[PDB]
Parts: structure tokens; C-alpha cells; sequence
């Protein structure tokens, strides 16, 4: 956990670049009306804007697709309203069971190169980033 | 000399030798089990005779071409390789050293998306006019707008005041009601944002066309009669290096509402440069164009090439059999021509 | 921070010019005709002397060839990439970086405009003024940076330079410049054991706008002899030449 | 504020996924999946930088939801060449050597390498030593798109020309007797080119499938064996002269730099000797009369390695590349399979 | 639990390399000068030779590009000051 | 909903390779090139982490249009130290070796690089080996912005050493024999310094 | 050896905020004033 | 900063945050300057008792 | 005291387990050559965290 | 050495020649072939 390198800003803005325009009026100069006209779309002040922090986005996905979802099943809970499998070693189960990506959040052992207590006797091999399986599984098809 | 060296085994016998003969012995045969090799020193001597000389000789030799023929699509160099007495020449160690002026050509394009503007959504437009309206924005807050502008302090220098890069800090509603921006006139085409770019005509980044600024001021106000905002119109030398129309909304000419609503899109990248070894430079395997390589004494031509050879090729299979393709090396453009294998092979 | 003096992590030698070495008062070495430049070792070149130059950078052709044979033995039948196991994380060919780039020419581009960041603007009102923060402004045609491409590319000018990091420059004391042992041939002239000399060096290099240090390395043998004739007993020998101390 | 923010949703990963497919895949799709821009002038001349430029490409023909989970070389891009492409590593470092612009002076050190002299000890004397250099930009130059350079503005002047020699400081005495000796018969030095083969391009008409050859009755002592590819007329251009007046492409040339792409389009060989005599025949292969590189599902049980290839093909280049296979098959040592070697360019896929 | 009847399709890419046939009587490397190559049916007389090959069709002119591996060497003489004399010789397939 | 939603709009690329060069090349740059925040208390310690945390520096200084289309290292960086950086997987690695925090117990074993010693088989005897050791953290402390930790608060103690030796356990016989051997001057040891060399 | 060591306060192992990375750098959290 | 006054106001509600500066703090690569070496103050010794 | 490597291994453990897979130990401690070190060796998969 | 002007209300130079013996040594052993010997004392280049 090295953190995320997110000094500068990130920002999302309107299609036209500006969207909160208002109608004005062109003037002469003590001044009179011009008729330019009558309706012109100017936007005062600075444009519409949304922020969003794509590093720590990115490094959190990271953290829940590949640790947070193998995290022991005790760690899990069942969710509301759903039907889920009775049996544990089924896929329906594993693929319902949901967890708290709190458990393993982008400030998760800030700074430090550890390994989850929790992960140590989890069996490593059992994970989609395995390459050795996933090439063989391609090998033969999708 | 002598004494200090050999005692301290700067020079001298190997451990071999110099080492009683038990423990050398005895060294050989505990050798993978304990090692005794780093505690011995062996003395490198260079030879002093014999080798390299003592007299006056440069290293390298530089030779200037004794008939040179450039031609429509060729060029001829002339050399007097000479091999002094008392000397030997590696070929290997030879090369035609050039020098020359390269125009890549407008089709060069060293780099993906844009230079300019990359931030702005690609269907932005450009703060414009049209036929007459106007489509801006105004970004600068000023003191007063009077009719000799917006006041700054003190009013605004028309060729680059306000800046287009200058708005208000805050993120919330403050209420300006002095504001200044800075807009295209009807006469300096529409182009989208993204990848718009216009020279500067004055050191303080003003691109106000040059006739003699010609920015004019025009006000503006809501529904007593008090301009809220003043725009600097003006005409810039609008250009597009980069990328291209991705969304033409009318083969129309002429700015136009309608044009508001086409969108850019980067150029494809270029890339342009000599080939991996200079393939292609020099002439190989062709009879009309033969390279030389004769004793003035002898006149006779120890070249003697065919069509149906290939030395490019050859010399692309030799490389790759002696090192590491991989590597690159500038001095001779040596760097191999690969892909990504994610892009040949998709995942 | 790092220590270079320490570490190795050396990242300053690109800024030294020349080279020139004289034994008493009078001699240059290695004199002899040997070099392009042979009254002194040339490290690079500018522009003026563009010819003298090689693999597509600002180093001569001199100087690279020296850095070859003092690191691989490599030059004096052709240059080529040395063998991975010789060419180690502090080697010279390894570390060795040539760059190039292109930028304005100030005094040919017609319509020329000296605009620093104070007044750049490209990606204005998406960006925060003269920092990192909100974006203000307003969209509007970037006035920098120069196109050095397309149609309208401006008149350029050629820039040449390279880096040479965590590496030490190196002049062996060699008739050939190679290695061909540890006690060198030159270092076992008579010249240099029947009498003494004085010895004059002198460095050109970039300026730099603070205190700096040229670091000297004279290449000797340091040495020493264990003796361990009884039981509790470690008696030892030390030689250090040339630089006896 | 009642309630929660107002929030706007995105998928980050998916956009990125999707920006590399277009970027990569999609932009270098043949110009027969492509189309022409509405209302946009376009040059007419497809080997033109304008043309690859503003013909259009719809995403959704290289979508991130494309052949989803499997490793898959598009059916369209087999048969383009991988090499030009803005991904070239190799290329893009060439590009940058000279700078980011459009203009450059340059200096240059260009090696000789033809076989017969790149490498001989030249003794004393006085030799005329001459050489021609090409001007042609198609040739002296490469781009990733490969446009032509001609009618695209390219252009090159060279100023001046040197050569360089350097001589290693050799004793007088020594050298006098290397050279006496290097001076008899006996002592003569010898090269031979190191891909050692005599050259030969045939023809093959769009849509042909079949490519007979036919050499008149020669001598054939010393014979080494046969080494093949296929390259696409438009990538090779002519050398049986000075200058190729039909060459408008300026990106590998396959033919001299070994950017080889084409080697899966090979169906089978048959070989026969003396309009009669099937080699090497002795009921050797699987199929003795001839070989067979791929197999097309009817004949899935002849194939290896989970793909087309057959067993016999398998069996012959692990043979001839590594002499591996009458003893097991497995990996070749690294040190033997290069850059330019058969299974460490194989790729089977499905 | 819904996926469509499929179908298999198998392929492989062997780009960068050339494709290879050996004059080997075992295909096997056991010298540049193989065994086959100084067959006494190869050297006693002379033969003619056919190859037909099968591609793939594609929508654009190509070419089969053959290499017939021999012997290219050149044996360098230089008996005086000035003087390289060479004599070379391509077997099979002289020039 | 009468026609498309609504929608913003953003350049992914552009950002990512942004924010790589502000915070890798950027931030980096020389003093001389950065300037005070306004209405922000920073110190007047140059060599503090305060201040080269405080000074502030314009994006547009090495912003994603720098140098478009080249391979160059920026002429104000060539002489800025290019391992003071939070992208040394040395120092990054070394740094987590001793954890996340700020306080630290450690345990450490240090080699003798001594060349006289180093590599010396030493015989049967009783030795004095006696040796110094730095408390000064800005010698036995290594930092990525190269701040002075003596003023910046960096703290170190020493509350044990020992001294570990492991043994062949060779045969008697053996050991004795080659004593002998390695008592005679004939068969005495001998090192030299890798360097070789006198510095200045 | 074995001792302690304190790095100081100017040691910050990583990039960025531990503390409500999501949030805009300039939104506030939420207060009262005078 | 959008002001150098004391107190909460409307002001301050346009303050911006940034992260802090990265920094490693660590003993160096082989521990280097630890021990103290060609230091004639500060020398090693090794001597037999004897 | 008794541990190693600035992990929780004791000295004892890591000299048996570098000199059962390389005989490296009683003549000093290094990283053992890279041939000898595989996928499944020791020292390659060693990883101390604190 | 320290030298002591006038003031000038203009940038000005001092300009100092250091005499030395300036000498160059022709050889010309064989036809075409000329060999030169630069010597410049003290100062040398």
C-alpha cells in the first residue's frame, strides 16, 4: 500500500463545455440597447463541473475485486431478499455471499507491504489472476 | 619494483604456486565443502612487449570521399581507403559516417491524441459568434464595467486582458456582477475546443490577429440599463494541427448554429525514422548499383554481388544469433521491430 | 538523501566537457597521435563540432571509444552490444542514454512570441490557475505549446544531450586503453619506476549554479598480508601503490 | 441537503478497456470494414496519411465485449501486418532518436554488411572503396502506417559523407609479421553470408490456392534444405533495379528486416524430385507424400498441440530448429530459441 | 445455464520466423554439410525439381518466398601490397 | 425522457498521464521554480519537510503537451538527484521492511566490509574486535525528499549489540592439520580492496 | 542490533489521504459559523 | 487559503485540501554509514589478546 | 535475539534451510546464484513483512 | 595580478597578451604528405 498518486483534481464537464448559460442583451454605450440580438447564451462565472478521484477509484476496484471477494466466508454475510444456495462449496453461494469492502479499503495497512492476516492460509492459487489457469482455460476456449 | 610486488603478489606465481603444495592440495579437495579460493591472491600481469607501439599513430582515421555523384534517387561516395605499413584494418570496425537534412513530412505525428485542449470535452465549442449571436462565457470579475471596459484595479489591456486561463477561486455562489470574457468573432471560423490552437501575437499570450490590435469590446446585459458583462471579441489564426472532424453537421461553409455541434477528434498517431539497421540505405544485391572494393594496385573489384542475394536479411538472422535482439543500441538504429503481444494476440 | 560519494548513485556525468592530463609540466598524455582531439580527452562536442560526434548524440566519437575499451575491451574491431554478464548495473553502456528533441528556433520563426507560464493558456477553464487546484477560466484556442508538426510546424532548431547515471568515467592506464591485466603495462614502464613525476589534470565542465565536487579516483593497489605464525597472533602487511601511505 | 448527494455514475475499467480495443485494434482494421465520413473532403489515394486518417471505424466491431474470455487473434487482423503500428517499440524508439519534430539535421554511422568484407583484416595497401546510398524515402525511411512517403511530403538531402576507420596500435614488428603470414595461400581468409541461400519470389494471383514451382534439371550436391514464408506484393518492393516507380509504402518490408507474419496461411507441400520420386518419401511422414502444415477439423486426430497443426509439421520444425523429438517433446533451452525461432513465436489459439 | 450451441475453431500465428525443411535424412542437425547434400544420387548426376504448395486464399497479390540453402563463400587471397583477389563460389545453385 | 440523458464528460487518458507527471516530475522540480502559497505559514528552513511539502508548483510547468512526440529528461531535472524519490524500490522496499509507522523496535544483523577482514580465516586464539558505530541520522537515516532529519525530528537508539560467529564443524584432524598449513608465511592469506584506489 | 527508532513526523510512507480520498478536495464537511 | 483571518466564515467554505508529500524514511541499502570505516578517529580493531 | 532477517525466523531455521537447498551459511550469508535458486526454492520464495 | 584604470561609464576589457614562443616544425618525408609540430611555451594548448 503505497497509496495513490492523486495530487491533482479530477474533473468531469458539460458536453457543450458550459450549461448554466443566461440571456443577455447587447448594449451601446449611460448606455442603450442594441439590436446583435436580443437573446445571446453567456455563461458567467465558471463552468458546471463534477470531481472524482480516479486514482483512489482504481485502486480500490483493485482491492475488492482481488482481496476483499476472497476473503473467508466467516468474514461474509448473506444478503436480504435474495435466494442463495444451501450448500457452501456450490458457485451460487460464493457468488451471493457478499462482503464489505470496508474490510479492505484503499487505507487498508497504509504504507505498508503486508500481507492480510486473514489471506495468509487462504489457499493463493484458487484466484482468477492465477495465469498458469487462466491460459489454460483459454487454451481451450471461452 | 620486484620485491614489494612479488611479496604482496601484485605480481608474481599463482596461488598454485606460490602456496605450499599440501594446501593446495588440500584446498582442491575441500573445495565443495570449504572454500579456501578467496583468501589467495592471483596477480593479472600485462604483457610489456610486442603489443602496441611506442611510435606516433592516430586510433581512427577519417577519409574524405575523392568523387562524390548525387543523383535523382542515388548517391555515389568515393574513398581512398588507405592501409599505412606496419598496420592491419578490421573492416568491422568501419563505417560511412553521414550527415544530411530530413523533413519528415506534414504525415509525422510522434504521439497519440492531442496538444491542445485534451481537457475539453471533444463537442465543446469555442466561445463564438454567428449571424449576429453569441455564445461565450465570462469568467473574469472585475470591479465596474465602464465603456472603457472592465476595471482591474485600472482598466483591462484589450490585447490580453482578461486571460482566458483566470476565473474565480471559490466553488460556490459568489454573484458577479462585473464579469469579462473573452470571445471569437463571426469572421475566425468555428472549431471545437479540443484541439484548437491560435499563435500568440503578443508576448503577454494574446492571439488577437495583427493588422494594429483589433479587439473590440461588446456589451451585454439581462432584461437601469447597466452591462453585467463585457466581452473582448476578436479574430485569431485558428488552426487545427492535430485532429480532425469527427462530426461534420452540414457541408455547409459558414458559421452557423448548426456548426456548434460538430465534434473533434485526435489525429492517428505517425510514427516516421530510419529502419532498424539502416535497412534500406545502402545498396546490397544489385547489379546496376554495386558496391567497391578494389587495391588501386589491382583494379580488380573484390565485390561481386548478386540479385539473388539477400544481406539485409542476413544480417537481420546474424544479429539475433550473436545477442540480444532485444536490446537497443543508437549508434547504429539498432532496435528491432516488435508489437505488443496484447494487440497481435487479444485477451 | 542518497550518497553518491557512498552509494554509487552517481547521476552527474553528462556535465563534464574535457579532459586534459600532463605529466611533468611538459607531457601529454597519452599524446602519440592517438586521439581525434590528441592533446586532451574530449567527453562532448557542440554543435561546432557536430562531425566529431557519435551514436546520435552530443558524445565524441573519442570519447566513446574509450568508454568501450575500458569497460569491454570493445573497439578496435568493431562496436556492438557488450555481452549482458559484462555490462553490469553500474557499467557505461548500460547506463548510457543519448536523447534528442526539437524546439522553437527563436530567431528564425517569423512569428516568434516569448510566452512563459504566467501567460500559457491550453486547457484553460478546465484547469487551475498557476496550481494545483479548481478549475477555472474559460474553453478557448491553446496558445502554446508550438506545433513542431503538420503543415504549419515552426522553424525548428536540433537539441542533442545524454545521461550516463550511476557509472564513473574511466581512463585506464593502458597503452591500448585495454585490459589486459590488473598491473597494467604502462604502470610497469621503466619510465614511470626509474623516477618520479609530477602530474597536472585539468577538468571542463558545465557550470552549475552551486557548490560542487570533483571526484578522483586514482587507481592503485591496495593491499594486504595476514600473518598468523602463533595461536592469538594476527600480524598484517599493508601496500597501497602507486599512493603509499 | 435532504437526503443523499447528487451523484453521477461511470465505469471506469470498462472505458479503459474500451479506449485500448479502439485505439489498438480497431483503428488498424482493414479499410473494407471501414467507411467514408459524411460531409468531410478525404483524399482519393488510400495510400495516403489523409485517407487511413478519416475513414471511419465503428467501435462496436472491436467492443470490450468482444470474444470475451478467450484468447483470440482477430480472424481480420491475421493477415495485417502487426508490425506497422504505433505500438512498435522498436520503431517509436528510431522515431524518437531523431526528436519530436517534423524537421532534423542528422548524423549518422551506417555499417557495412555485406559477408565478403564486413569482417575481413584488411592488409597494407591502398584500396578503392566505394559505395551507393538510396534516396528513395519509401525505402530509407519507415512509418507505423505505412503511407507513402512520396506523395506524403517525406523528404531527404544528404550533405556530406565520411568513413571512419579505427586501427589498434599494433607493434611494428608484430604487425609486419601477422601481415607476411596472413600474406600466403594457405593462410587466406574465408566468409560465407550467414543466411547462405539463394533468394527466390513467386507470384501468387489474388484468390490463387495453388502455387506450383518448377526448377530445370540442376546440379544439387551440397543442397542444405528449404526454408519458406509469404509476403504481399504491395510490401516488397522490386530490387532488380535502382528505383521502384510502384512502391507507394513505406512500412515493414518483411523481406529484409524478418517482420515475417504471414506463416499461418500455409496449407501444405508436396516435394518431388525428377517428375516422380516423392521426397522425402520412404514412407516417412503420416501422410508420406507430402507435407501437411494444418489440418481443417476432418482430420482433427492427425493434429498436436491443442490447435491445427498436425503432429508431422510439429515433428519436423521442433526437428529442424532444436533437433528435438525423436526423444520427447519440451521446451527448447532458451539460449537455442530466439528471437527469430519457431516455438518461441508459436501460438496456439481457440 | 442459458448458452448457445456452440462450434470450435482452432488456429495459431508463428510470426518472425521461417518456415524450415531440412536436407536431412532424419530432418536432424549433424552439420552444415549434410548428409543428404553429399549423397552420391545428389553429386553423380543432376536432377529436376518440382514443389506445389497449398495456401490459404487471400484477397490481395502475394508471393512465396523460397530460400534454397547453400554454401555462399568467398575465400579471400592478398599476396601483395595492394592486392585482394577473391574467388567465389555458391553451391548448389552457382551464380 | 425526450431525447438523450444527460451526460459529462471526461478525458481518462489525459488525467491518468497528468497526474503522473505532477506527481512524479513535477513536485520535483527545483526550488527556484516553485513559489509560497499565500496566507499559509511555511517555514523558513529550506531543508525542511515543511517547506518542500508547502512550496507550490504550476502543473503547467510539465504538463501533458511537454515535449509532445520525444524521449527527453527535462534540462531542469539532469541535475536534481534522481534517487530522492517516492519511486525508489530500494529505499521504497527498505522503508517497509521496518513497517508503516512512524515509531520502530528494530532488529538488524550488519556485515563487516572491512577488506583486510572481511574474507579472513582466522585461526585458533582469543581476538579484541572492537568497532564504532553512527548515531547521526543523517548518515544512518535515508530519506526520499532528503530532508534534514536532525531538525525534522528523526530519532535513534542503540540498546543492544552482539556479536554472532558461526563454525565449520570440522573434523578435528582436519581443522588441526590445516592450522599448520596456514601458519606458515609461505601459506599466509592476502586481500585487496575491490576499489583499488585513492580517493580525492 | 536492536534498539528504537522514532522516523519523526516528516515520514509519510505513501501518496495521498487516508482520510475521505472520495471526497472532492474543496467540498467541506458539513459546519456552522457566525 | 482564501484567508489569512482567524475563524470560521462563509470564506473558508472554498478551502482546498492536498495530499501530502510522499516520504520514506529507512536505514540505507547495506547499511551503509553505520559503521564507522576510514575514520582515523573512529577505526575498527581486530588484535589478537595476545 | 534469536531471530533472522528482520522477520519472526529464528538464525537456526535460516542457516538450515540456506544450507540444506545451497550450502551457503557457515561462509557467510548471500543471495544464493540464480540457477540454483528455482520456482520452488527457498530464498525465491522467502518474503519477511513487518 | 591587479590593475588599477581609470573609470569608464561603459563596459571595457583589459586585454593581456602573454608572450610566449608561438612555434610550429614542418616535415614533409614524401610526396603529398605534409606532418606539422605545434609547440606553444609557456602555454601550451
Amino acid at each position: 500500500n503505497h497509496g495513490t498518486e492523486d495530487e491533482l483534481p479530477n474533473y468531469c464537464f458539460p458536453l457543450g463545455g458550459v450549461i448554466n448559460t443566461e440571456t443577455l442583451t447587447k448594449v451601446k454605450p449611460g448606455w442603450e440597447k442594441d439590436a446583435f440580438s436580443d437573446k445571446n447564451e453567456i455563461r458567467v462565472g465558471n463552468n458546471f463541473a463534477m470531481e472524482i478521484n480516479l486514482n483512489a477509484n482504481l485502486w480500490r476496484n483493485f482491492l475488492y475485486s482481488n482481496i476483499a471477494l476472497y476473503l473467508p466466508d466467516k468474514l461474509k454475510y448473506s444478503p436480504s431478499n435474495v435466494k442463495i444456495s444451501d450448500n457452501p462449496n456450490t458457485y451460487d453461494y460464493m457468488n451471493k455471499r457478499v462482503v464489505a469492502p470496508g474490510l479492505v479499503d484503499c487505507y487498508i495497512n497504509l504504507g505498508a507491504r503486508w500481507s492480510l492476516d486473514y489471506m495468509d492460509n487462504v489457499n493463493p492459487f484458487n484466484h482468477h489472476r492465477n495465469a498458469g489457469l487462466r491460459y489454460r482455460s483459454m487454451l481451450l476456449g471461452n | 619494483m620486484m620485491p614489494q610486488w612479488s611479496y604482496m603478489h601484485i605480481s608474481g606465481q599463482d596461488a598454485s604456486e606460490y602456496l605450499s603444495p599440501g594446501l593446495v592440495q588440500f584446498a582442491r579437495a575441500t573445495e565443495t565443502y570449504f572454500s579456501l579460493n578467496n583468501k589467495f591472491r592471483n596477480p593479472t600481469v600485462a604483457p610489456t612487449h610486442d603489443v602496441t607501439t611506442d611510435r606516433s599513430q592516430r586510433l581512427t582515421l577519417r577519409f574524405i570521399p575523392v568523387d562524390r555523384e548525387d543523383t535523382a534517387y542515388s548517391y555515389k561516395a568515393r574513398f581512398t581507403l588507405a592501409v599505412g605499413d606496419n598496420r592491419v584494418l578490421d573492416m568491422a570496425s568501419t563505417y560511412f559516417d553521414i550527415r544530411g537534412v530530413l523533413d519528415r513530412g506534414p504525415t509525422f505525428k510522434p504521439y497519440s491524441g492531442t496538444a491542445y485542449n485534451a481537457l475539453a470535452p471533444k463537442g465543446a465549442p469555442n466561445p463564438c459568434e454567428w449571424d449576429t449571436h453569441v455564445f461565450g462565457q465570462a469568467p473574469y470579475s472585475g470591479i465596474n464595467i465602464t465603456k472603457e471596459g472592465i476595471q482591474i484595479g485600472k482598466y483591462a489591456d484589450k490585447t490580453f486582458q482578461p486571460e482566458p486561463q483566470i476565473g474565480e477561486s471559490q466553488w460556490y455562489e459568489t454573484e458577479i456582477n462585473h464579469a469579462a470574457g473573452r470571445v471569437l468573432k463571426k469572421t475566425t471560423p468555428m472549431k471545437p475546443c479540443y484541439g484548437s490552437y491560435a499563435k500568440p501575437t503578443n508576448e503577454n499570450g494574446g492571439q488577437g490577429i495583427l493588422v494594429e490590435s483589433q479587439v473590440e469590446m461588446q456589451f451585454f446585459s439581462t432584461t437601469n440599463l447597466t452591462p453585467k458583462v463585457v466581452l473582448y471579441s476578436e479574430d485569431v489564426d485558428i488552426e487545427t494541427p492535430d485532429t480532425h472532424i469527427s462530426y461534420m453537421p452540414t457541408i455547409k461553409e459558414g458559421n452557423s448554429r448548426e456548426l456548434m455541434g460538430q465534434q473533434s477528434m485526435p489525429n492517428r498517431p505517425n510514427y516516421i525514422a530510419f529502419r532498424d539497421n539502416f535497412i534500406g540505405l545502402m545498396y546490397y544485391n544489385s547489379t546496376g548499383n554495386m558496391g567497391v572494393l578494389a587495391g588501386q594496385a589491382s583494379q580488380l573489384n573484390a565485390v561481386v554481388d548478386l540479385q539473388d542475394r539477400n544481406t539485409e536479411l542476413s544480417y537481420q538472422l546474424l544479429l539475433d544469433s550473436i545477442g540480444d535482439r532485444t536490446r537497443y543500441f543508437s549508434m547504429w538504429n539498432q532496435a528491432v521491430d516488435s508489437y505488443d503481444p496484447d494487440v497481435r494476440i487479444i485477451e | 538523501g542518497s550518497i553518491p560519494y557512498l552509494d554509487g548513485t552517481f547521476y552527474l556525468n553528462h556535465t563534464f566537457k574535457k579532459v586534459a592530463i600532463t605529466f611533468d609540466s611538459s607531457v601529454s598524455w597519452p599524446g602519440n597521435d592517438r586521439l581525434l582531439t590528441p592533446n586532451e580527452f574530449e567527453i562532448k562536442r557542440s554543435v561546432d563540432g557536430e562531425g566529431y560526434n557519435v551514436a546520435q548524440c552530443n558524445m565524441t566519437k573519442d570519447w566513446f571509444l574509450v568508454q568501450m575499451l575500458a569497460n569491454y575491451n570493445i573497439g578496435y574491431q568493431g562496436f556492438y552490444i557488450p555481452e549482458s554478464y559484462k555490462d553490469r548495473m553500474y557499467s557505461f553502456f548500460r547506463n548510457f542514454q543519448p536523447m534528442s528533441r526539437q524546439v522553437v528556433d527563436d530567431t528564425k520563426y517569423k512569428d516568434y512570441q516569448q510566452v512563459g507560464i504566467l501567460h500559457q493558456h491550453n486547457n484553460s477553464g478546465f484547469v487551475g490557475y498557476l496550481a494545483p487546484t479548481m478549475r477555472e477560466g474559460q474553453a478557448y484556442p491553446a496558445n502554446f505549446p508550438y506545433p513542431l508538426i503538420g503543415k504549419t510546424a515552426v522553424d525548428s532548431i536540433t537539441q542533442k544531450k545524454f545521461l550516463c547515471d550511476r557509472t564513473l568515467w574511466r581512463i585506464p592506464f593502458s597503452s591500448n586503453f585495454m585490459s589486459m591485466g590488473a598491473l597494467t603495462d604502462l604502470g610497469q614502464n621503466l619510465l614511470y619506476a626509474n623516477s618520479a613525476h609530477a602530474l597536472d589534470m585539468t577538468f571542463e565542465v558545465d557550470p552549475m549554479d552551486e557548490p560542487t565536487l570533483l571526484y578522483v579516483l586514482f587507481e592503485v593497489f591496495d593491499v594486504v598480508r595476514v600473518h598468523r605464525p602463533h595461536r592469538g597472533v594476527i600480524e598484517t602487511v599493508y601496500l597501497r601503490t602507486p599512493f603509499s601511505a | 441537503r435532504v437526503g443523499n448527494n447528487f451523484a453521477m455514475e461511470i465505469n471506469l475499467n470498462a472505458n479503459l478497456w474500451r479506449n485500448f480495443l479502439y485505439s489498438n485494434i480497431a483503428l488498424y482494421l482493414p479499410d473494407k470494414l471501414k467507411y467514408s465520413p459524411s460531409n468531410v473532403k478525404i483524399s482519393d489515394n488510400p495510400n495516403t496519411y489523409d485517407y487511413m486518417n478519416k475513414r471511419v471505424v465503428a467501435p462496436g466491431l472491436v467492443d470490450c465485449y468482444i470474444n470475451l474470455g478467450a484468447r483470440w487473434s482477430l480472424d481480420y487482423m491475421d493477415n495485417v501486418n502487426p508490425f506497422n503500428h504505433h505500438r512498435n517499440a522498436g520503431l517509436r524508439y528510431r522515431s524518437m532518436l531523431l526528436g519530436n519534430g517534423r524537421y532534423v539535421p542528422f548524423h549518422i554511422q551506417v555499417p557495412q554488411k555485406f559477408f565478403a568484407i564486413k569482417n575481413l583484416l584488411l592488409l597494407p595497401g591502398s584500396y578503392t572503396y566505394e559505395w551507393n546510398f538510396r534516396k528513395d524515402v519509401n525505402m530509407v525511411l519507415q512509418s507505423s502506417l505505412g503511407n507513402d512517403l512520396r506523395v506524403d511530403g517525406a523528404s531527404i538531402k544528404f550533405d556530406s559523407i565520411c568513413l571512419y576507420a579505427t586501427f589498434f596500435p599494433m607493434a611494428h614488428n608484430t604487425a609486419s609479421t601477422l601481415e607476411a603470414m596472413l600474406r600466403n595461400d594457405t593462410n587466406d581468409q574465408s566468409f560465407n553470408d550467414y543466411l547462405s541461400a539463394a533468394n527466390m519470389l513467386y507470384p501468387i494471383p489474388a484468390n490463387a490456392t495453388n502455387v506450383p514451382i518448377s526448377i530445370p534439371s540442376r546440379n544439387w550436391a551440397a543442397f542444405r534444405g528449404w526454408a519458406f514464408t509469404r509476403l504481399k506484393t504491395k510490401e516488397t518492393p522490386s530490387l532488380g533495379s535502382g528505383y521502384d516507380p510502384y512502391y507507394t509504402y513505406s512500412g515493414s518490408i518483411p523481406y529484409l528486416d524478418g517482420t515475417f507474419y504471414l506463416n499461418h496461411t500455409f496449407k501444405k507441400v508436396a516435394i518431388t524430385f525428377d517428375s516422380s520420386v516423392s521426397w522425402p518419401g520412404n514412407d516417412r511422414l503420416l501422410t508420406p507424400n507430402e507435407f501437411e502444415i494444418k489440418r481443417s477439423v476432418d482430420g482433427e486426430g492427425y493434429n498436436v498441440a491443442q490447435c491445427n497443426m498436425t503432429k508431422d509439421w510439429f515433428l519436423v520444425q521442433m526437428l529442424a530448429n532444436y533437433n528435438i523429438g525423436y526423444q520427447g517433446f519440451y521446451i527448447p533451452e532458451s539460449y537455442k530459441d530466439r528471437m527469430y525461432s519457431f516455438f518461441r513465436n508459436f501460438q496456439p489459439m481457440s
